C-alpha cells in the first residue's frame, strides 16, 4: 500500500488548510502525524476503519478536523485556526489490518506517507 | 459439514474480522465478516489502550546518594518511605490490568450478544434458535437474501406467509 | 436453510490474568512493564555537563580536576563514581544538602569577593593540588604567617552581597597535624574564627592532630558554608588556620541532576534516567530501578503484567 | 409513527427516566415507569452516599511557608508529598472513570430488565419490531395500555383474538 | 396496536470520562473536585489565637510584641509573615521542631523556677527591646556584674521539675560585639556557661566579634531550650554571658497551627485551612493546595473529574 | 396463591434447596420435585473461589522499625515518619473499601449471571414446546413425566419427539 | 406441567457493602480485616534473642547487663522496657540509627582492635559498673593519667580493618563535674580528641560542668560511632578525657529486630509482629497495629471489610 | 410549594420510644428526617425513597429507628425506639420535589422543610 | 465426620515418580493436598473442586504434579512426576465437607484432614 500526501503551502497565522492522502490499496484505521525541524514524529489525528470515531492531540483538538472517504479511498485533515506552533513536516499513516493499539503511538503504523511541508506565518 | 455458532465455539478461519456470519444453503457454505460490531470493540480496547499510555507531567529528583550513602536515620527514612510507595504501585498495577483483562472479555461477548440479538429481531418468526448460536431458517434464502441479513435491508414481511406454512 | 454468528479465534492464544481467573487465554495481549533499558544517557536538546573525575562540590573549591567546571551552565548534571571533591584532605559540612542545592542550580556563576591581605603570606600550597606544581583550590587561599612560629594578626574581613540572588559562600578551617605544625603555620596561642551573618554565627577552633593519610596528607580542612541574601554581609574574624574564599558563587537557573555509569548520547533524548541509562516506554510502568528521576513511568514489583487486547480465545471443535 | 430505545432516547419523557409509549385508535400517549426509575436513582444515590464521606484523620504541618526548613528534610518532605499527590491524583481518575463505565451500564440495565418485564406479560399477543416497540396483534384501548404498565393485563385474555391475527 | 419502551434524554448533555470512551455524553453529572475557596479563616467553636507582629517562638522568651500572649490559650493558632521571635538579635536553635511542638501545645502555662540573686544586677536592658524605654524578654533575666568592669561572680542555680507534664525551659547566651563590651558587663577572663540535667550537658562561650548591624546592634542572644522531664533537675552554672530563665513552661493541651495571610472569621465554621483561606466542601478531592492542614479533601492534580450522575445521552431524533 | 404452585428465581429465591447454589423444580401428574444444578453450582463458585485466591494474599515485602516505643526519636523527624505513615494508612484505607465493595459488587452480578446462563439454555433447549409464564419457569405444553423432565435437567431433551404434540397444544 | 429454575437463600444472611448498596444481604460473607491477636512472639524456626536487662546498644560497649550478649547471633532481636544501654551515666550520640542498624545485623562479631599503651593508666574504673566490684564497660577501657593530676601525654591510635565486611567502630567521651575534676583525671590544659577515617572526619571537645546525680554520679560518658569500609584505618588522636575501644565489632548476617512486653513462643511460627504480640492471618488487611513489622498484612482504619463468598440473599415468597 | 406539618414530639423517658409523622400537602417524592440540637447544625437522622422501597440511616440512629411513609395519605413516619439523652433535639421531616440522585445526608439536597417538633429525652 | 486415609507414599529416587491416593469415606466436595517438610509449616501442594472440572496447583510444583479424583469410589490422587529432594515431606490430603466458595492454598479453609503419608526424596 502507498501513501501520498497533497496540499501543503504556506498560510497565515489564524488562517485554515486542508491536506489530503491518496492510498492505493485496502487501509483500515488511518492518522496524521508532523515533524518539526530536530524534534520527534508527534501525534496530530488519528480515524478509525469505518470512520464512525475520531481521535485528537490535545494541543490539536477543537481546531482539526480529520475525516475520510472509503469510496475514493483517501483521508483528509482540515486545520482551521492555525498557528506558527503547527509549522511542521507532516505525514499521513495508515494500517493495513483490524487492529487495537494506542492511536499515538506512531510504531502502530506500517505504513507512512512522504511527508508534505506546512509552514505558518 | 454442519456449522455451529459462538456458544459452541469459536471460529479459526475468520480472518477480515472479529464477528461475522456463517451461512447454509442450496447454493453451498460461505462466511463473511460483520465490520460495525468488529469496530465497535475495537473502539473500546482502544480507548482503553488510549488511557494506559497517558504519561505524567511531574518530575521527581534524588533525595540519596549512591556514591556517598547519606546519614542512616534519614536514609531509612526514605528507604521505609519508597518501598511504601512501591507497595502501592505494585497493588495498583496488578489490580489495573486484572479488573481491565475482565473487563475487555466481558465487552466482547457482550457485542457478540448484540448481533446475535439484532439478527433475531430482523428475522422475527421466519426463523428459530438451534441452540448453538445460529438460526434456522424456515424459507428459502439464497446468496441475495443471505447478503439481504447481513445488511440489514432483510424484510421479513416478504418471507413471512411461506416460513409460517413450513414452521407449522 | 441456515445462517450463524461467531467470533475469531487463534490456534495458541496469550495467557493473561482476571479478576476471577489465573491464565485465561485471549487473542492477543500486550505488556504493560517496561523492562527494556537504554544503556546511555539520551542528552538531545539538553545543555549537558559530564563531571567525570570532577566532584559536584568541586565546583565550588575548585580542585585541579574541577577546573573547567568552575563556572559551568547546565540543564543536566551528571556525576561519576570516580568524582572527587578535594584536592588537599578534608569534608563538607551538610555536604549532601549542598549536592542537592547544586544538582538544580542551572549552574554557577563566579563572582570575586575582593578580598586584599597585607603582612601574610597568601600563597600557601601543597603537592596533593598538582597544578603545574604545588598549588591549592583555584577559589580559596591558604592564608599563612610571614615567617615561621610568627604571630598571625587578629584580621576583620568582610563582603558585601549586592546581586539579586542569594550568593553561596564557602571558607575552610585548617586543622594541623600537631599542635606544633599549628604554630609552624600560623604562631602560637589560642586559635578562633569568627564567622558572622544577619542569621548566622558560629565559631570554630582548629583541632590539630593525625589523620589517616588521604593523598598523602595527614592534615584536614573543615569546608563550611552558608546562603548570603541579597545586600548582607558576611564579616569574616580570624586569627589563623583559615582557608579563605577569593570568589563567591551564584545559582544560574534551574537543572536535574543524575548519578551514572554509562555514555552520554546526544543523539537520543530522554526523559528518565537512571544509573544504569534511559527509560525510553510508552507503558505506564516499569521494573527497571526504583530510583529513576526525571518523568518516569512508577517503579513496580512484578516484571510482567499482560494486558488483553483482544476477546477469550475459544478454540474450534474439529 | 413511535420508537424506542433502540433507535433513540425520548427528549420529552418527564416525570420519570424510564417510560411507555403507546399508539392505538384513541390516539398517542406517554407514561413513566416509577419502579424502573427508582431502581437506576438507587443505585446512584448509592455511589453518591460513598463520595461525600468524609476523613477524620487530621493532618498537621510539618514544613515552613514563612522561613523555609533545611535542604535536606525539606526535599524529602517535597518528594514524599509529591508522590502522594501522585497516588491521589491516579485514585481520583480511575474512581470516576470507573463509576462511569459502572453507571451507565448499569443505567442500560434497567432498560433492558423494563423490555424483558413487559414482553414477557404480553406473551404471544404481541411481536418485536426491532426497535424496543411491540406490535400488539389484538385491539389494545387505552385501559388495555394502562393495564400493562400497571402489570394487570391478562395475556390469556385476549390470545386467542391475537393468535388469530398473527397467523393471517 | 403498539407499545413502545423507553428512557428521557437532552438535546445537549454534559461531557464525562469512561475506561473505554472520551468526553461520552450524559443526561447529568457532577463535579468531585472543589476549586471554590473561602478567603477567610472559620475558627467557629475553635479558640482562636491571631499572633499577628507577635512570632510563635517569642511566646515563650517575651519580647514586646508577645505580651498579651505569654499564657495564651488556643484550640487553633494562626501565625503571620510579619511575626517576629526577637527583639534584641538573634535566633532559636532548633527552631523548627519547637514551633511544631507550640503549634500543638494547646497554649502555654508558665511558672516561676524561683531563682534568687545577690551581689549581681538583674536588670539588663537594650533600647531594642523597647517598652516605654529599654527593657528586656518578660521571662529572661539579663545578670550583671555590679559595677562596669567588675568581675561577674561564680554561680550555680538548680530547678527540679515538680509537676506531671515535661518542662519546657529556655535559656540564651549573650555573644557580645567587642571584648571590651564583654569586660563591662561581666569583668575580664574566660567566660563559661554550662548546662546540666539528667539526660542533657553542653557548654556554651561567648564570642566577641563583628557582625552586620541589625537594629543598630552587631550582638547576638542565642536561645537554647530543652524538655525537662518530671522529678528531673536542670543545672546552669555560669560566670557570665548567661541570659537567665525566669519561667518554665507547660503545654496545656491539644490544638493546631496555621500559616496565614488573609483575616479571621468567626461567623463561619471550618475544618481544612490554608495560607489562602479556609475549604468546606463535601467533595472527596480538592485542587487548591495541596499543603492544606487539618480536615481536609485530599489534594489533586486535576482541576475537574465529572461524575456522571444520570444515564448515556442518546438525543431524539426524527 | 394457588394450591401447589411453583415460582422461579425472578425476586424469589428458594429457602429449601439445599444441594446446591442453582436448581430446577417441576410440576407435573407425578408430583413436584426439586434437583440442584451442579455444573452452574460449580461455575459460580469457581469464578468467586479465583477471586479469593487473589485477594487472600500478604506481600512478600519487609518492613523494619523506624521510629521507637521506649525512647521517642527527635520531634522533626517524628513528626515527618507520623505524617508519612498516616498518609499511607489513609491510602490503604481507601483502597481496602473500594477493592471489597468493587468485589462484592461483580461477586452478586456473576452469581446472577450464572442464573441467566442456566436459564437461557433451558430456554433454548425446550424450543417451541414451551412458553415463559414470566416468574422463571416453563410452562410445558406436553405430557412431561419424571424421566422427561431428568431429560431437561441433564441436557438430553430432545424437542423434536414432543413438538407436534406440543404446537396443537399451544394454538389451541 | 411446569419447569422452575431458581437459587438457593437463607433465612438470615450477612450484610455487606457494594458500589451501588449499603448494608445489602448476601448468602454468605468472610472478613478482609484481621483484628485477632497472638500475645505471644512466635519465634519457631528462628534464632531468637531475648535482651531482657540488656539494652541493644549496650551489646556493643558492654556494661555488665549485657555480658551474655556481647557476641550474640540472632534471626530474632526482641528489646524490652527494662533494658539500658549503659552503667556509668551517659547516652549514644546518634543511637536510633545504630539501634536500626544493630537490629537488623544478624548478631555480632568482636575483634580486638591492638592498642598498646604507654605513661598511662589503662584500668579505669567505677561502681557505677559492678562486676564482682569495681569495673568498667567490658569492651571500653578508660585511660587516665598515671598519678592525679600528672599530665597525659598526646597519643596517635589508628586500626585498619582488614576484614571484607565494615566495623562498626564506638569510642567515648568523658564529662567531668568539674575543670579540677578533670584536671586531677587527665591533667591540666585543654582536652581534644580527633577521630578520622577516609570518609569520616570529627573532632570532640570534653564539656566539664555540674549535673545532677544519677546513682550519685555527676559525671558522663558520651558514646560516638563510625562504620569503618574494608581495607580502611580509623585513627585516633588524643590527650585525654577519651574512653578508648578494645574491640571492634562486625555484622553477622540478617535479622530482625522488635520491640515487646509478651512471652517468646517456639512453637507457633510467624513473620508479622508488634509490641502485643504476633499476626498470623492469611487476610490482606489489619486493624491491630499501625507499627507492626516484618512481613505484614497492610494496617486499615476500618475494623471490618465484609467480603461477599456467595449470592444476593433473596428470601422466599410466602406461599 | 409543597408544605410539611411535623406532629408528634414529646417529653420521654431514656430507653422509652415515640413516633414522628409528616403530613404534607403537596407531591413528595424522595422524604427524610434531619435533627438538631440547640447551637448545632442540621444533621441527618434517615431517609425513604419515593416509591418506598429502600431505606437509609445515620450511624448514631440504625438500629433504633424505623422510617416508612404512606403515598396514599401523603405522609411519612419516624419510629424512634430506645431514646436515648443525645437523641434530644428539633426534629424536621424532609421532601424533595422531583424525581433526583443526590447524597441523603446533605440538607441542600432537600428544599421543603417543617418547621420542626421537640423531642426531649429524660 | 469424613475420614481420610492417605497411602502410596515411600522412598523414591530424584527424577523418579510417585502416586498418592487417599480414600474417603463420608460426602467430600473440593479436595486436595497439603505437605509438611520436617520443621516447617503445613504448604499447599495441589486443589481439586468438587466436579474434577479445575484444578490449583502452587508454584514449586506446577508441571511436574496432576490431581485427579474418581467419585465412584471417593477417592483423591496425587501423580508425582519428575521428583526432587526439596519434595520430602509428610503428604497431608484435605477435603470440604460442602459446597465452599475459599481460597484453595489457606490450610484452615479445609476442616477434614488425614493422618498423613511420608514421601522421601534421595
Ligand atoms: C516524682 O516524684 C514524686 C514526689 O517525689 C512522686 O510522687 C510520690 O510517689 C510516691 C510513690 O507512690 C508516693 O508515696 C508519694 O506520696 C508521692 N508524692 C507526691 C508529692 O506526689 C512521683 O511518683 C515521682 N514520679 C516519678 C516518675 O519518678
Ligand atoms: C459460610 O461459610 C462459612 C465458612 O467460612 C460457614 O461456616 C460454618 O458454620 C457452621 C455453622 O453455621 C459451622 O458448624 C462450621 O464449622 C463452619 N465452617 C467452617 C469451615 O468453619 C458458614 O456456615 C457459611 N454460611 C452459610 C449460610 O452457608
Ligand atoms: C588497601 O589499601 C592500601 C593502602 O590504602 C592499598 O595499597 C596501595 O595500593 C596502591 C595501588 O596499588 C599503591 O600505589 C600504594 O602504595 C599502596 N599502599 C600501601 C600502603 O600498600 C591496597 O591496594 C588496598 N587493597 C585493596 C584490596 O583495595
Ligand atoms: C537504602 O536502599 C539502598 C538500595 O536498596 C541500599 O543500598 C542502602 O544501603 C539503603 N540505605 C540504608 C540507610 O539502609
Ligand atoms: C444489501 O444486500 C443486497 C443483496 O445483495 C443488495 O441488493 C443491497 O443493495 C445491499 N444494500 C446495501 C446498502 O449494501
Ligand atoms: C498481537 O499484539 C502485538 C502487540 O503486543 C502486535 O505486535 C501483534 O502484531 C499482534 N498479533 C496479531 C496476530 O494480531
Ligand atoms: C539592595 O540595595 C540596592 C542598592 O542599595 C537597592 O537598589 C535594592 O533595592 C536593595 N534590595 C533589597 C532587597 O534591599
Ligand atoms: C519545596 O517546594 C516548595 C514549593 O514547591 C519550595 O518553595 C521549597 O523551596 C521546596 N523545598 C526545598 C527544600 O527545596
Ligand atoms: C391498572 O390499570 C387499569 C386500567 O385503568 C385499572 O382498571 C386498574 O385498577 C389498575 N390497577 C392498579 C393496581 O392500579
Ligand atoms: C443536574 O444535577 C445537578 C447537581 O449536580 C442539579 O443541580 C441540576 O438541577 C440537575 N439538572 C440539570 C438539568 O442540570
Ligand atoms: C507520633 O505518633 C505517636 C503515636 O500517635 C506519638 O506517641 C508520638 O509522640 C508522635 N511523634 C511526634 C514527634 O509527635
Ligand atoms: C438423562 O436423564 C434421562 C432420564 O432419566 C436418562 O435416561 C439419561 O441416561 C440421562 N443422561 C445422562 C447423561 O445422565
Ligand atoms: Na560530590
Ligand atoms: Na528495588
Ligand atoms: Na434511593
Ligand atoms: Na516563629
Amino acid at each position: 500500500v502507498q501513501l501520498v500526501e497533497s496540499g501543503g503551502g504556506l498560510v497565515q497565522a489564524g488562517g485554515s488548510l486542508k491536506l489530503s492522502c491518496a492510498a492505493s490499496g485496502r487501509t483500515y484505521a488511518m492518522g496524521w502525524f508532523r515533524q518539526a525541524p530536530g524534534k520527534e514524529r508527534e501525534f496530530v489525528a488519528h480515524i478509525n476503519a469505518l470512520g464512525t470515531r475520531t481521535y485528537y492531540s490535545d494541543s490539536v483538538k477543537g481546531r482539526f478536523t480529520i475525516s475520510r472517504d472509503n469510496a475514493k479511498n483517501t483521508e483528509y485533515l482540515e486545520m482551521n485556526n492555525l498557528k506558527p506552533e503547527d509549522t511542521a513536516v507532516y505525514y499521513c499513516t495508515a494500517q493495513g489490518q483490524w487492529r487495537a493499539a494506542p492511536v499515538a503511538v506512531a510504531a502502530e503504523y506500517e505504513f507512512w506517507g512522504q511527508g508534505t511541508q506546512v509552514t505558518v506565518s | 459439514g454442519a456449522i455451529a455458532g459462538f456458544i459452541e465455539n469459536g471460529w479459526e478461519g475468520l480472518i477480515d474480522g472479529w464477528y461475522g456470519f456463517r451461512h447454509q444453503n442450496a447454493q453451498g457454505e460461505g462466511t463473511a465478516a460483520d465490520y460495525k460490531s468488529t469496530q465497535s470493540a475495537i473502539d473500546q480496547i482502544t480507548g482503553k489502550l488510549n488511557r494506559l499510555i497517558e504519561k505524567t507531567n511531574q518530575q521527581f529528583e534524588l533525595i540519596d546518594n549512591e556514591f556517598n550513602e547519606v546519614e542512616k536515620q534519614i536514609g531509612n527514612v526514605i528507604n521505609w518511605t519508597r518501598d511504601s510507595i512501591t507497595e502501592v504501585w505494585s497493588y495498583n498495577a496488578e489490580l489495573l490490568v486484572a479488573m481491565e483483562n475482565q473487563h475487555t472479555i466481558d465487552l466482547a461477548d457482550s457485542e457478540m450478544d448484540k448481533l446475535y440479538e439484532r439478527v433475531k429481531r430482523q428475522l422475527r418468526e421466519n426463523a428459530e434458535e438451534d441452540g448453538t448460536g445460529c438460526f434456522e431458517i424456515f424459507h428459502k434464502c439464497d446468496d441475495d437474501c443471505m447478503a439481504s441479513i447481513r445488511n440489514n435491508t432483510y424484510d421479513h414481511s416478504k418471507y413471512r406467509e411461506e416460513a409460517m406454512q413450513n414452521r407449522i | 436453510d441456515k445462517i450463524c454468528l461467531g467470533h475469531h479465534a487463534v490456534s495458541n492464544g496469550t495467557k493473561v490474568n482476571t479478576l476471577t481467573e489465573r491464565g485465561v487465554e485471549v487473542v492477543n495481549a500486550t505488556e504493560t512493564v517496561e523492562r527494556t533499558n537504554i544503556p546511555r544517557i539520551c542528552s538531545k536538546g539538553k545543555r549537558t555537563v559530564d563531571l567525570g573525575q570532577c566532584g559536584l562540590l568541586g565546583t565550588i573549591t575548585g580542585p585541579p580536576q574541577c577546573d573547567q567546571f568552575l563556572e559551568f551552565s547546565a540543564d543536566l548534571i551528571i556525576e561519576r563514581r570516580e568524582g572527587s571533591d578535594v584536592c588537599y584532605p578534608g569534608k563538607f559540612v551538610n555536604e549532601e544538602a549542598l549536592r542537592q542545592i547544586l544538582r538544580e542550580s542551572g549552574g554557577i556563576d563566579k563572582e570575586a569577593m575582593g578580598f586584599t591581605y597585607s603582612g601574610i603570606r597568601t600563597n600557601g600550597a601543597t603537592s596533593a593540588c598538582r597544578r603545574s606544581g604545588s598549588s591549592f583550590y583555584a577559589e580559596m587561599k591558604w592564608l599563612l604567617s610571614n615567617t615561621d612560629n610568627a604571630a598571625f594578626p587578629q584580621m576583620t574581613k568582610s563582603y558585601k552581597n549586592t546581586r539579586k540572588s542569594p550568593a553561596l559562600i564557602v571558607w575552610g578551617i585548617h586543622h594541623s597535624v600537631s599542635t606544633a605544625e599549628q604554630t609552624k603555620l600560623y604562631g602560637s596561642g589560642n586559635k578562633l574564627v569568627t564567622v558572622g551573618s544577619s542569621n548566622y554565627q558560629q565559631s570554630f577552633v582548629p583541632s590539630p592532630g593525625a589523620r589517616p593519610q588521604v593523598n598523602g596528607l595527614s592534615g584536614r580542612i573543615d569546608f563550611h558554608w552558608l546562603m548570603l541574601n541579597p545586600n548582607d554581609t558576611v564579616t569574616f574574624s580570624f586569627n589563623g588556620a583559615f582557608i579563605a574564599p577569593d570568589r563567591a558563587s551564584f545559582l544560574r537557573g534551574k537543572s536535574m541532576g543524575i548519578q551514572s555509569g554509562v555514555q552520554v548520547d546526544a543523539n537520543c533524548e530522554g526523559d528518565c534516567y537512571h544509573s544504569g541509562g534511559t527509560i525510553i516506554s510508552n507503558l505506564p510502568f516499569q521494573n527497571i530501578d526504583s530510583r529513576a528521576v526525571g518523568k518516569c513511568p512508577r517503579y513496580v514489583k512484578q516484571r510482567s503484567l499482560l494486558l488483553a487486547t483482544g476477546m477469550k480465545n475459544v478454540p474450534e471443535i474439529p
